[PDB]
């Protein structure tokens, strides 16, 4: 229930990335990937390099696309 | 020698149109598009771009800008001064 | 996986995206038939139109330019000109249908887990002809921009008109065909921009 | 694996505790994009004085708490009192007052980027009727913001 | 009974038909019409269409929309939204001593000087409006800004519609 | 309870692009015209060629998208006037986009005559009750 | 998959509201392709003023609901009324009256390209019994069209 | 039903692709193809170029005959 | 070089002749003809052509119209002041 104790929901207004409640009021929750998200936390590694670069390995060493070794994604 | 100006790509990415040959890029966490032609991303969008660092940049009459630069699953950007990321798929 | 205490189909999509992108196809053809004349009164190719039937060439702008070649050095601009496309004859004006009609072509060529992932095929496909929309409008607003800043830059004296040499012959032919009134139309010299900053001329509105 | 909203606000919240705020008397208006509340200097402060009661500090985490619910880039505050002895002994008490209100609600975590204060004194009344003292219904605090996207 | 254009900007007679249908009772036909004729019910239906009522200290503002209650881009009064109107001039009847104030606000698309046109032909559309229907000419006055001080957004669809608007102010 | 006053009918995000992309459109016109009215005062307006008597009041609303010399005909003849054509019709055809409403049939002639540009001319000789369509002199 | 018909058009429907509208009052004829609709000014205006009457849009309705059954290029509404003070003031009225009437015609859905209003004032009478008011037969107002392919 | 409430279907004349009725009116049915239809929505692609170039592709693209690729009738 | 005139055959396709060695084509919506010879159409009408361009044209006395062009499974025309299209069949 995103428009709750209201009219319920309207349309997707797709130039702030929002729902439109059937009052007047703009809607909490999100319609498109293109909305304004404070993103913080973020997974994946070889993160702040590259990225994780293609190859397939003998051994479990991950190498990111600058030449770094991560050592969180290698196998012990 | 004298380096070279610019590339005149950018003024296609300034327009919306994305480069001959390139695959598009899936964003998420704000207003951005993101192409890949040549291991190299093409972004445009209006906020500023903090982390990462850019090879060549332009700049629309209207607020646009255009970055050219290397290819990064994340972006670091600020918004209204606020500080916030921006997820880059399908590299 | 986790704490540790606590240590101690594919088809689907396929083919709801197939329907989801014909049915987003649809419903755009509808909405861009709905408002066929305001389109018309927008984007209209026939009044920027020159003189001979000469469609205007297409100019790109930049500003506040940099690059980073390499270290060391930098190289930086403050406002850079491109011409895109040149100028031609032409018989007919351009139409927005040719940038922003999508194709449609009715596909009739066709449960635990089979519901959501057809479902989530469904939002895909409309997530793909929303992207392939968006391009075709970026290519159309590109096209009309450019042929606007055309105009602009020949108001201020930064382009050249194209110039155009016309022939003209009497009654022309042999005792099996003749042809009355003969005119050989040929465009000599095209836009391009000058280099001569001297000959610029401003704009101050009040 | 995105979110959905944004954390830690429903509509379903913002209706009940505007509903709320304005049946207790804290006047809670909205035109367009743009927020204000209206509290009556009665209901936080004693006598004439920047001295907050122990009691009103309830009332400001309600307020707080109604803040949290939105997005926004600025927030003012704005003071306004009533005629006692000098236009700079006014202007002296409503920004001590405004500062006062403002550093409990930035000392709460709004997330909000500027926060404004400014005591106007009494040169803007919203009622003819001026007999009382803190009691009048012109001797307030306003709150206005703007909802961002 | 009524007649649907502007009832021919007479008072209308609206208890006394309640009050003789609902006899075939007398108190029961007066509750509903005192009922029915209070400030509160009034302002309930003007919420019912789309018009807002802000009241703050003495200052009452009114605030409707052109783009339900005009022609399109035109200066014309769209006749079918003719129950809000009345409804308006029905709750202005319960002031007759305080000024009116009545201002015509557009949207950020187009010139600057057909803003303010678009602005001011719809105040005084408005204006007029309010003067044909028993308030003397020297308690009105109209002003049209453009996109001066918006309420909203206009970088987006439905900030940019919540900002045409008319504003209706009295003491 | 809580209401703001305008709620209309739902939206398409196709029309919302494409009313983003047609603001810019119209601004840059916007621009583009103040820039060239800058640059060249126009001197003379075309009432001195196509003046106005009496019939040429009755009022018409007319949408079209073809060609000048049908409209242009249909015109002069809901006036009550001659038509007359000058000069050799181009091979490639001069076409023109009217949308109105109820206006006169004067600022008719004087719009189609406006929007033609380079290419054909409108007089209205009212002593002989003559509406003329001339081409012009170039290929 | 072509279509069979010209859309939301009938043959049974046209000859029914050519009856109904007969037996009502509003004379409907037909001469070769040429078609006039023929109105009285009393069912359509006040008593010589250009202000319609609420219950005339139900048969300004009934009339744009005949009118979408043909294929047209251009209508013809031309006004004419009886003389009361001048001929300046009856050409001003029979204008504005065509000017109303060709208004709301443009308003609903006909698929015309080019709609041509005129008033002639009193200039062409079809009864020589000029006794009435708006109430005389040749005060009305005249649409005619000729039906294309 | 073409000449409903009418004398029936004299003949279809070809000059203007219509039926005639018993009567003296046109009728609203169409006769031939050469008809003036106001056609405004078209089915298949390729639309505003030349048309499916018509070679057998290994893949599931669709070319155009000026280059064009449709990515509507393109399989994923 | 002097350009070429014109193509003969734009005056039998004004007459109605269709060009020998050609294939008929399938034209709905309108009064038109077309003609597929070297992979061009051929087209006779009375009415206007405007979207799809094309390479050669000719009129007759009567306002008889002959296009030469690339061909194109759809036309834009103009009636009477309205905009319609035809639909070109067998190609």
């Amino acid at each position: 229930g995103c428009c709750s104790k209201m009219g319920g929901i309207n349309y997707c207004d797709s130039s702030a990335g929002r729902l439109v409640c059937n009052n007047g009021f703009y809607s909490t929750c999100y319609c498109t990937r293109h909305a304004v998200m404070d993103l913080q936390f973020l997974m994946g590694c070889c993160l702040w390099h590259g990225g994780v670069y293609p190859q397939l390995n003998s051994s479990g060493l991950v190498v990111c696309n600058d030449g770094y070794v991560s050592e969180e994604c290698s196998l012990q | 020698g004298i380096p070279p100006s610019a590339n005149d790509l950018l003024l296609h990415v300034l327009e919306g149109v994305p480069p001959p040959g390139s695959r598009r890029l899936v964003v998420s966490g704000g207003d951005a598009r993101a192409w890949l032609s040549n291991e190299k991303m093409y972004v445009r969008t209006n906020l500023t771009i903090l982390s990462p660092g850019w090879l060549a940049s332009m700049t629309s009459a209207d607020g646009t800008h255009a970055y050219e630069m290397q290819k990064s699953p994340v972006l670091l950007v600020s918004w209204h001064g606020k500080v916030m990321q921006l997820k880059v798929e399908g590299l | 996986t986790g704490s540790l205490a606590g240590l101690q189909k594919e088809t689907a999509l396929s083919v709801g995206a197939q329907a989801g992108l014909a049915w987003r196809a649809k419903i755009i053809d509808e909405q861009l038939n709905k408002q066929a004349r305001n389109l018309d009164a927008i984007y209209d190719f026939n009044s920027l139109v020159l003189e001979h039937n000469i469609l205007p060439p297409v100019l790109l702008e930049g500003r506040n330019t940099l690059n980073l070649a390499d270290a060391q050095s930098i190289r930086i601009s403050d406002r850079t000109y491109k011409v895109a496309k040149q100028a031609h004859f032409i018989t007919t004006p351009p139409t927005w249908r040719q940038y922003l009609w999508m194709d449609y072509v009715k596909p009739e060529a066709p449960k635990e887990i089979w519901c959501i992932y057809t479902e989530r095929g469904w939002k895909n496909g409309i997530d793909q002809a929303n992207t392939i929309l968006e391009e075709n409008i970026a290519r159309i607003k590109e096209d009309f921009g450019g042929m606007i800043l055309y105009r602009k830059l020949l108001a201020m004296n930064m382009v050249s008109p194209p110039y155009v040499s016309h022939t003209d012959l009497g009654v022309t032919g042999d005792g099996s065909e003749i042809h009355i009134d003969d005119r050989v139309l040929r465009i000599t010299a095209l836009p391009e921009l000058n280099v001569n900053s001297a000959e610029w001329r401003a704009a101050v509105a009040k | 694996k995105l979110p959905c909203r944004v954390d830690g606000a429903c509509d379903a919240t913002i209706i009940k505790m505007m509903t709320d705020l304005n049946k207790k008397g804290i006047k809670v208006a909205s035109v367009g994009q743009n927020y204000l509340i209206s509290i009556p200097a009665s209901a936080l402060f004693a006598d004439q004085s920047p001295r907050l009661n122990w009691a009103s500090y309830s009332l400001l985490n309600e307020i707080a708490a109604f803040l949290k619910q939105f997005r926004k880039i600025a927030i003012t505050v704005t003071s306004y009192s009533s005629k006692y002895v000098s236009v700079k002994r006014e202007r002296a008490l409503t920004l001590a007052r405004s500062r006062v209100v403002s550093e409990y609600l930035w000392s709460q975590g709004v997330d909000s980027r500027i926060i404004f204060t400014q005591g106007l004194g009494s040169d803007k009344p919203i009622t003819s009727y001026t007999l009382g003292g803190d009691r009048s219904p012109n001797a307030r605090v306003e709150i206005t913001f703007r909802r961002a996207v | 009974c009524f007649h649907p254009p502007y009832n021919n900007f007479q008072p209308d007679r609206r208890a006394v038909k309640r009050v003789g249908v609902d006899t075939g009772g007398g108190t029961v036909g007066l509750v509903a019409s005192i009922y029915r004729d209070s400030k509160r019910k009034i302002i309930r239906d003007l919420q019912k269409q789309d018009i807002q009522y802000v009241e703050y200290g003495d200052t009452r503002t009114l605030i409707i929309p052109t783009d339900k209650y005009f022609m399109f881009s035109s200066p014309r009064l769209n006749e079918i939204c003719y129950p809000g109107l009345n409804n308006v001039i029905r709750l202005l009847n319960f002031y007759p001593q305080s000024t009116i104030y009545v201002a015509g606000f557009t949207d950020n698309v187009g010139s600057r000087s057909h803003k303010r046109k678009l602005s001011q032909a719809q105040a005084e559309t408005m204006m007029t409006f309010l003067w044909a229907n028993g308030i003397a000419a020297k308690r009105l006055k109209a002003e049209g800004y453009g996109d001066k001080n918006a309420i909203s957004d206009n970088a987006i669809i439905h900030g940019s519609a919540q900002n045409r608007r008319i504003e209706i102010q009295w003491f | 309870k809580f209401k703001k006053p305008p709620i209309n009918n739902p939206s398409d995000d196709a029309t919302i692009k494409l009313a983003e992309a047609a603001v810019s459109v119209s601004d840059s016109m916007l621009e583009m015209a103040k820039v060239e009215k800058v640059i060249t005062p126009p001197s003379k307006d075309n009432t001195l060629t196509i003046p106005n008597a009496y019939n040429l009041q009755a009022r018409a609303s007319v949408d079209w998208s073809g060609p000048i010399e049908e409209l242009t005909a249909r015109i002069a003849k809901a006036a009550h006037f001659r038509f007359r054509v000058l000069g050799k019709s181009p091979s490639v055809p001069v076409l023109i986009s009217i949308s109105t409403k109820d206006e006169s049939l004067a600022e008719i002639l004087r719009d189609i005559d406006y929007q033609a540009g380079k290419k054909a001319s409108i007089h209205v000789y009212p002593n002989s009750q003559v509406v003329e369509l001339r081409y012009a002199k170039i290929y």
